[PDB]
Formats: C-alpha cells, sequence, structure tokens
C-alpha cells in the first residue's frame, strides 16, 4: 500500500506527470435533430409576410 | 382564434 | 467614435456557433397556420 | 394557408443566410432583397489578409 520512492527528493509526492490525448470516433444509431434559427426583426417590424 | 400548428 | 483605448480580443468561435444553437427560435419555421372559427 | 406557409419556412431560411453571409448590411439587405433593391457598395469595409 505504501511504496517509498527513495531516489526522488520527496517520497510521498506524486513523482510522475502525465498528459493524455484520447480521440474516439463512434458511429451511433442516435437520431439528433435539426438546428434552430434566430429571430428576424425585419419580418415582424415590416410585415413582409403579409 | 387558434392554430393547428406546423410540426 | 468615443473609444480611446485598446479593445479586447475576438474569439475564434462562439458558444452558440459551437453547439449551433439559438437563443430564440423563430415562429415561422415549423410555424402556425391561421384557423377560421366564427 | 399552410400552402402559403410551408414555403414561408423555406423563404425565411434563405432570408437568414443573406443577412448572415454578409454581416454588414445585415437586417437591412433582407429588407431590400424582398423588394428587389441593393445597397451602396463603397461604404462597407473589407478584409485584405489574415495570418
Amino acid at each position: 500500500a505504501d511504496l517509498p520512492q527513495y531516489p526522488f527528493a520527496d517520497q510521498q509526492a506524486e513523482v510522475c506527470t502525465y498528459v493524455v490525448q484520447s480521440t474516439a470516433v463512434m458511429p451511433t444509431p442516435m437520431i439528433f435533430g435539426p438546428s434552430p434559427v434566430e429571430q428576424l426583426a425585419v419580418i415582424e417590424t415590416e410585415d413582409l409576410f403579409e | 382564434a387558434g392554430n393547428v400548428s406546423l410540426t | 467614435a468615443a473609444n480611446h483605448s485598446t479593445t479586447p480580443a475576438i474569439l475564434s468561435q462562439t458558444v452558440l456557433d459551437r453547439f449551433n444553437g439559438a437563443l430564440d427560435p423563430d415562429p415561422n419555421v415549423n410555424g402556425a397556420v391561421q384557423l377560421s372559427m366564427p | 394557408d399552410f400552402y402559403n406557409a410551408q414555403k414561408m419556412d423555406e423563404l425565411t431560411r434563405v432570408m437568414r443566410k443573406i443577412c448572415d453571409d454578409n454581416p454588414e448590411y445585415g437586417e437591412e439587405m433582407v429588407l431590400r432583397w424582398a423588394h428587389g433593391l441593393s445597397v451602396d457598395p463603397g461604404r462597407v469595409p473589407f478584409l485584405l489578409a489574415e495570418k
């Protein structure tokens, strides 16, 4: 459970430092949906669709 | 005054 | 025209553009059709 | 109605791109586009290079 790390200056410190890079591409049966749109202030303020 | 909606 | 100092930088991608969302969807897309009922 | 609509859904989406592909003149060129008008070109700035 306790492994002393003799050669390092600090025995109890986390001696290693790691950087991970995981990339996953997952074909799925998910449905998702269409993107929405933003309000237009020219149609209600001028009645283009009269 | 109502609407059946398109969806 | 009253600015007299350097401005902050500009993001390369907005949060809404990242998730292709919208603050308020329009009422016309998949909208409502008038109904007669006198 | 619902026949004049079901292209209004199509017609408002093309109206969204003309005011988005050209951020300058946005929310006004769509007004002129519907009536068949055009904006004056020289006022707007434009970009030269990006690195």
